[PDB]
RNA sequence: GGGAUGGCUUGUGGCGGCCAAGCGUUCAUAGCGACGUCGCUUUGAUCCUUCGAUGUCGGCUCUUCCUAUCAUACCGAAGCAGAAUUCGGUAAGCGUUGGAUUGUACCCACUAAUAGGGAACGAGCUGGGUUUAGACCGUCGUGAGACAGGUUAGUUUUACCCUACUGAUGAACUCGUCGCAAUGGUAAUUCAGCUUAGUACGAGAGGAACCGCUGAUUCAGAUAAUUGGUUUUUGCGGUUGUCCGACCGGGCAGUGCCGCGAAGCUACCAUCUGCUGGAUAAUGGCUGAACGCCUCUAAGUCAGAAUCCAUGCCAG
RNA sequence: ACGAGAUUCCCACUGUCCCUAUCUACUAUCUAGCGAAACCACAGCCAAGGGAACGGGCUUGGCAAAAUCAGCGGGGAAAGA
RNA sequence: UGGAAGUCGGAAUCCGCUAAGGACUGUGUAACAACUCACCUGCCGAAUGUACUAGCCCUGAAAAUGGAUGGCGCUCAAGCGU
């Protein structure tokens, strides 16, 4: 028998995710995420709009 | 060693056609195709170095069960695999045929 | 072919080697006595074992007197352990039974006695054939 | 086909048969008198005749007060055109040609005079009385005897006269290809309760043996066929199952052990001149 | 079958060939439980006459 | 399909298209394929491998030697039924290992006891038992001779006629290691036995069948399975 | 020397050590691969085991001996009410690995998840959370802005953080379940913009997954304490009267080394590990508003998944639910994390539709019969306690 | 009182005679000798030739390793049409069974296959070699007794110590929540059926394969909706004897016994689930020198096995 | 006829086994009290080498984190051995 | 030989034209045919071919817990010869 770990079983299961399972997961998704899109919608220092510092080692402590 | 060449000896005996099992129309066909004397003597070689064969796997086992040291027991096993290697070695002949006719 | 059935779902298997049931068909045994089953996997320790519609080795015990000496291929076709279908009934006969068949599955009998299980009926057709009653 | 009847070609029985062979001076092959033909070992007259001719075979058979005198002494005529032949009743207390033997083996002693001791070594098939001839010619039970077969499983030295000796061996069964099971549990070389099936070997005592002896026998008569004659045996005799059902397997069991130990009279004829 | 996928991945339609007074009823789901009772043992042709 | 169908299909449709160009690849590899095998293969495939090379080099440098010359005996000269022909009355062995006790004999135990007796002692070679031999009895037996290692006939050669006959050997003359030893038939290299030669049709100036002749034994038989000696012509 | 009859090992030495879970909880040790191109999507959700029960389904699968018919099959339901999110984590790649950078939390946490992060919650102040809650007072949430242009500049994994609203379930238990469920989709931007969106705001379980869909349960087994290796490891039991134990090994170890491997069998702890079991069907998300969620387009009874008495040693499910095809690794009343599969499927059984015909609401503690009380009482008929 | 051969071994005989490349050898022209060859070791027979335990092996449970590969994967060759094979190569990932026979190791069946070994044979349990004391028979001895031997019945009985293993806690760093992943382990396996297709192939008999689909064997991890099992739920009922005066309600017979019996635990005796990338071996090639032909290799490079390494998975 | 004598088989019978599962009591477990003994050069992780086919200490490497509890029978130890 | 024309077999294996060509080296045909090899000539352009010998390297046989030039590691060496 061929294994899991085989080649052309590795190929098939290749195309059957690309032609096949693919669209209707794909599908599945957008239907998803729009309805929890629909959820989700439903100076720079003093701004934030700079990134600055919050409020053993990689060196040698010297 | 011996049930290999037993096994393969048989098997070429009990898969050629016996001749006087057979239809007179496949026997005297065979007849006029093979020399009916050479592949009832080609067969009949085969059987006897399967015989001897056995024989000598006998006779070495026999003394074997009296050898007393590992270098006796060595040449024992050398010898009866050497007399089995001529005996085939003596059938180069009947063999080719035997491979033709099959 | 080694007279293993494809198709065949997995069900409990209520009769071991070395079981005795009842011979369902009128080629004169009397009684079946399971000495091996086709399609016995390995496994130390583990007695091979059939359920309805299985093809196995037995001997006649009781019947007459020339078929027991010989090794019939059969067909279980009732047993009294109870097994599961896949629309969820359990269900048991009231004996261990099977008929003596050929290596390609058609009878060596003329008539069943009783009734015959689903799973044999499904996977031998001779047997659906030659039998009175299908449960 | 069961080990049961491969019994009695072992390679160490014939390992012992041929130690025995090659001990003794004389070999005494032990034929049942109800079936001398069948328990012969030409097998073993080979062998002596091709490799040991020095060695005299001797044929003795045993269990003559089984068969009818007349037959016993044709059969004695024929194989005293082969070999010398003595005829045997192999018992302690009660034995006959005991004597003709002594007198056989003292001969053998005498043309063996150089020798310091002979050795006499007893072959032939399970059963036919090699233990018993050799308690016979000690008046001593120095053997086991069994009517089952394969009691003596290995060889044994026994001092008749301090210059002849006596060898014991297990019964030994050459290979044929014409032999069958049936034969074999008919000759006697197998026990009957470990064979499997034990009714389809009735037949062929019935045909071995005639009818009216069955009939005084059991005191049973009327039967059509052997499953109806076990029927009413076990019936008559008792030997009933749970459910009144008869066993019919026990009934052939005793009736093969009857017939392989003399209960039931039978006897091959001898081949007409 | 063999336009539409193959053998085992063709899914048979079985109400197809259905013959029904009205042809939009080809597809309903026909109910059989209802309140722990079989629909199907109370279907009868004169069920308004009964009732 | 019937008699030589596959020739007949290779008639009416040919090979493949490939075939002829891959086969002559194939023997343009075969160089770099046997040394590549000659210097990789691994263990007894690799010394067979080198045997069988070694037989072909010499096979080929012989054929390459006769085609080179497809285009081209005694000291002392002597007559044509001198030819082939060859005081001391020395053996052709005169001299041989000899054999200790313990590897001639080895000790049995008998008795039922932890401690056992071990008076019997079992011969190791092989031995000629003699004519109408019978075992004396078990309890009255010291040395034993097994069945397995008796032999009754040798593979004796003719040193003239240098010719080999299995010969009946009739007794034992002298084992030089041991007179115990020849008195027990011991067949041991370097042996003087006494075999029937009357399958060779050696006659006395009269007549006279000669049907006894000594030979010497040439091999090791405990290590060979066989006896093989040589006429004391 | 060599042994006889050759003979499979027993057990698994993939699923080492055989010690209780480090944690009640399951971890998602892996994540579904994302894929920018894709849309925005959350990737698990968490809900608790109420029990099982057993459908009718009309199969449609071509091929099959069961084509075209109907089968009983088992399944399990899981409660499922909605899901908070209250946070939000950013992780980076270091040549060590995934490093989490900074984490933003909502404004406002309920008491269900503030219980999360105390041991006495009775005996505290519940002074969680309350000066980072002024973080998005001062400064018009500078600092909140901060931390999130941080995530969207330096950050590739975006983590949610969602907590269970427990107090809808029949449990005892007042502490919710929080954990991190990275967002899939879409670009670091769009995933920080759709979690901020999400603070605050409950999250369904049909928003997260889909009926027909084969999904992936992560939890931790049964507990069996300390037993021995003839139920542990299935070994052979020794024969009658084996002196000193028959439910054991009769050879740890017969050559060398001088030592005990780690491949025998011994006695220890069995169960309560954590297991991630694949492809689990979603047969039925079924919505705690509708009052006939556990009614197919066949049976006709109005009823809810609810067995008839509750479900044994849970309660009664309230809320939305799931109903998965088989079991899962788990007991009544635990957390089990529900989590998208890490690959497209490579079978017709995830690509299917299932259609069901029937649902069993009959009582789980006993033989029951009836699904409903009124077909009970229909079939009883009257009793004395009526007229009394 | 004293003790308790080993970088061995493996696949191809011996003896005797020729031939011979070669080694030697030129003031002696002897002697060894690879490769070979020749003699001794029934016209498919016979089944009427089984040729000596002083040395001892087995079995249960369980784990791991080797390859010297039986099967599965891939590949090369063969009158290999197809089907079934045979020979050989890479490969130890994964399997390699159930029985009969003790008057003393071979048969039978299933199966894809029923491959061979090591870690013992240079104080776990249990049957023989095997043998304390009782007893009998055979052989030997005048005898006590011994043995060529055969049979029967028969006393060693840890663990609580250290280490190893399997699990369970844990000080120090305030407590807690959510995480990362170095390292260690690692898992799937084989067969059948539908379609291809009664098609390719074939005189006929027969008769495939790729893609696609559905089950099953063995292993593994869970689970208890359902069905069996289990009953101290001593839950309800029946029943024997005795005792509490009878009834009711109870005690005792260490659970008196019996029937049903939820819950819990459980069973291929029940159900569910078991996943994808890269680099390679043998081989098949491309471009192309060595070497003006040629060449898969030398520089460069393509594909390719169940192999290797990782992901999925378990511990942290 | 008799026998706790030795052996083979048949029916019935069954957890002997496929193939294990569950229940009870007393332990084992934890606590209060009470409380030994065997044994003990010193101590206890391995791999390779250590001519006297021995290694727990030597050499060279792997490595190696307090203190603990329940089991376990590989090794050490343990048989009036 | 049914057929055999160098090329299924046995035995011989010569001469002519030659620059050179075997009573033939293989492929091939039922047999022929046809192709090719040995050999010769034309183009070219300067060094090659055969067999041995001496160094280093590969193989020249290996089992079974994981391991050993002492270990890392070393490639115009940290290997080998002076
Ligand atoms: N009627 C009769 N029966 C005899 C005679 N001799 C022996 N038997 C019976 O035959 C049976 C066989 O006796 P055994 O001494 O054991 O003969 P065996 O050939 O040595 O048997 P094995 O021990 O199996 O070798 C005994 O039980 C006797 O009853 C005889 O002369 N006459
Ligand atoms: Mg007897
Ligand atoms: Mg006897």
């Amino acid at each position: 028998a061929k294994s899991a770990r085989a080649s052309r079983i590795k190929e098939n299961h290749q195309r059957f995710k690309k032609n096949i399972a693919g669209p209707v997961e794909a599908a599945r998704l957008e239907r998803l995420s729009a309805k929890l899109m629909a959820i989700a919608q439903a100076s720079g220092v003093k701004s934030g709009k700079s990134i600055g510092r919050k409020d053993s080692s990689i060196v040698f402590p010297m | 060693t011996q049930e290999t060449c037993s096994e393969k000896f048989g098997a070429i005996i009990s898969s050629f056609p016996v001749l006087s099992d057979q239809h007179p129309f496949h026997r005297d066909l065979m007849n006029i195709l093979y020399d009916a004397d050479h592949f009832k003597v080609a067969l009949g070689q085969i059987s006897t170095a399967k015989n001897l064969i056995e024989t000598i796997s006998r006779d070495y086992v026999r003394l074997l069960k009296y050898a007393q040291s590992l270098y006796q027991c060595k040449q024992l096993k050398r010898a009866a695999l050497g007399r089995m290697a001529t005996l085939i070695k003596r059938l180069k002949d009947p063999l080719i045929y035997l491979d033709q006719v099959r | 072919k080694r007279g293993a059935p494809g198709g065949k779902l997995k069900m409990t298997l209520g009769l071991p080697v070395g079981a005795i049931m009842n011979c369902a068909d009128n080629s004169g045994a009397r009684n079946l006595y399971i000495i091996a089953v086709k399609g016995a996997g390995a496994r130390l320790n583990r007695l091979p074992a059939g359920g309805v519609g299985d093809m196995v080795m037995a001997t006649v015990k009781k019947g007459k007197p020339e078929l027991r000496k010989k090794v019939h291929p059969a067909v279980i076709v009732r047993q009294a352990k109870p097994w599961k279908r896949f629309d969820g009934v359990f269900l048991y006969f009231e004996d261990n039974a099977g008929v003596i068949v050929n290596p390609k599955g058609e009878m060596k009998g003329s008539a069943i006695t009783g009734p015959v299980g689903k799973e044999a009926a499904e996977l031998w057709p001779r047997i659906a054939s030659n039998a009175g009653v299908v449960m | 086909k069961e080990a049961i009847f491969n019994k009695g070609t072992s390679k160490r029985i014939w390992n012992e048969l041929y130690k025995v062979i090659d001990s003794s001076d004389v070999i005494l092959h032990v034929l049942d008198a109800r079936d001398p033909l069948g328990t012969r070992c030409r097998h073993v007259e080979k062998y002596l005749a091709a490799e040991a001719p020095h060695k005299h075979l001797v044929f003795v058979l045993n269990k003559i007060d089984l068969v009818p005198s007349s037959q016993a002494a044709a059969w004695i005529r024929i194989l005293q055109k082969d070999h010398p032949t003595c005829a045997m009743r192999a018992s302690i207390t009660n034995p006959f040609g005991r004597g003709s033997l002594i007198d056989l083996l003292r001969q053998f002693s005498v043309l063996h005079k150089d020798r310091k001791q002979i050795s006499v070594g007893l072959i032939g098939y399970p059963n036919v009385g090699k233990s018993s001839i050799i308690n016979a010619l000690r008046g001593k039970a120095v053997a086991k005897v069994a009517p089952i077969p394969g009691e003596t499983k290995v060889w044994q030295y026994v001092t008749l006269m301090k210059r002849i000796y006596l060898i014991d061996c297990p019964g030994i069964v050459p290979p044929n290809q014409h032999d069958t099971p049936e034969d074999l549990l008919l000759r006697g070389v197998v026990r009957v309760e470990n064979v499997e099936h034990p009714e389809q070997y009735i037949p062929a005592v019935l045909r071995k043996v005639k009818q009216h002896h069955m009939e005084r026998t059991y005191e049973l008569r009327g039967w059509k066929d052997h499953i109806e004659f076990l029927e009413m045996l076990a019936r008559k005799s008792g030997r009933l199952l749970k459910g009144g059902e008869p066993d019919v397997d026990g009934v052939a069991k005793q009736v093969l052990n009857d017939f392989m130990r003399g209960k039931i009279p039978w006897f091959t004829p001898a081949p007409e001149p | 079958e063999e336009a539409n996928g193959g053998a085992g991945v063709f899914n048979v339609d079985l109400r197809k060939d259905w013959i029904l007074e009205n042809p939009e009823w080809k597809y309903d789901k026909i109910p059989e439980i209802f309140d722990g009772k079989n629909v199907y043992d109370y279907i009868d042709p004169d069920i308004d006459a009964k009732l | 399909p019937q008699n030589e169908y596959i020739e007949r299909h290779r008639k009416l449709h040919g090979r493949r298209l490939d075939a002829e160009e891959r086969a002559r690849k194939k023997a343009a590899r075969e160089g770099h394929k046997n040394s590549e095998n000659a210097q990789n293969l691994r263990g007894l495939r690799a010394k067979l491998y080198a045997k069988q090379r070694h037989a072909q080099k010499i096979q080929m440098r012989k054929a390459i030697k006769q085609h080179e010359e497809r285009n081209v005996e005694p000291s002392d000269p002597i007559p044509s039924y001198l030819l082939d022909r060859a005081a001391r009355f020395s053996v052709p062995i005169p001299k041989v290992r000899g054999i200790s006790e313990e590897e001639m004999f080895k000790v049995v135990k008998t008795g039922k006891k932890t401690h056992k007796k071990g008076w019997k002692r079992i011969v190791t070679k092989p031995t000629f038992v003699g004519p109408d031999f019978t075992r004396r009895p078990v309890k009255y037996e010291r040395f034993i001779r097994p069945m397995g290692l008796r032999y009754k006939k040798a593979n004796v050669t003719h040193p003239t006629l240098n010719v080999t006959v299995q010969l009946p050997i009739l007794s034992v003359k002298k084992n030089p290691s041991n007179p115990l030893y020849t008195q027990l038939g011991v067949l041991t290299k370097g042996t003087i036995i006494e075999v029937n030669v009357s399958d060779l049709g050696i006659v006395t100036a009269s007549g006279k069948i000669a049907w006894g002749r000594y030979a010497q034994i040439t091999n090791n038989p405990e290590n060979d399975g066989c006896v093989n000696a040589v006429l004391l012509v | 020397s060599h042994r006889k009859y050759e003979a499979p090992r027993h057990g698994s030495l993939a699923f080492l050590p055989r010690k209780r879970a480090a944690r009640h909880r399951g971890r998602v040790k892996s994540f579904p691969k994302d894929d920018p191109k894709k849309p925005v999507h959350l990737t698990a959700a968490m809900g608790y085991k109420a029990g099982m029960t057993t459908i009718v389904r009309d199969l449609d699968r071509p091929g099959a001996k069961a084509h075209k018919k109907e089968v009983v099959e088992a399944v399990t339901i899981i409660d499922c009410p909605p899901m908070v999110v209250v946070g939000l984590v950013g992780y980076i790649e270091t040549p060590r690995g995934l490093r989490s950078l900074t984490t933003v939390w909502a404004e406002h946490l309920s008491d269900e998840v503030k219980r999360r992060f105390y041991k006495n919650w009775y005996k505290s102040k519940k002074k969680a959370f309350t000066k980072y809650a002024k973080k998005y007072a001062e400064n018009n949430g500078a600092s909140i802005t901060r931390e999130l242009e941080r995530i969207k500049k330096y950050c590739t994994v975006v983590r949610v953080l969602a907590h269970t609203q427990i107090r809808k379930t029949p449990l005892k238990q007042k502490k919710a379940h929080l954990m991190e469920i990275q967002i899939n989709g879409g670009s670091v931007a769009d995933k920080v913009e759709f979690g901020r969106s999400l603070f605050e705001k409950p999250v369904t379980i049909d928003t997260i997954f889909e009926k027909d869909e084969m999904i992936d349960v992560i939890a931790v087994t049964k507990g069996h304490g300390f037993v021995g290796v003839t139920a542990r490891w299935g070994t052979k039991k020794l024969p009658r009267k084996t002196h000193k134990g028959l439910r054991k090994v009769a050879c740890i170890g017969a050559w060398h080394p001088s030592h005990v491997q780690w491949t025998v069998a011994r006695a220890g702890q069995m169960g309560y590990h954590h297991r991630t079991s694949v492809n689990h069907k979603i047969y039925r998300i079924g919505k705690g508003d509708d009052e006939a969620n556990a009614s197919t387009e066949t049976d006709l009874t109005k009823k809810k998944i609810t067995p008839m008495g509750g479900f044994v040693r849970y309660g009664e499910v309230n809320n939305d639910y799931v109903m998965i095809k088989g079991s899962v690794p788990g007991v009544k009343k635990r957390i089990m994390t529900l989590r998208k599969s890490l690959f497209t499927h490579t079978s017709r059984k995830a690509l299917e539709k299932v259609e069901l015909k029937w649902i069993d609401t009959s009582s789980e503690f006993g033989h029951g019969a009836f699904q409903t009380a009124a077909e009970k009482k229909q079939f009883m008929g009257t009793l004395k306690k009526d007229l009394q």
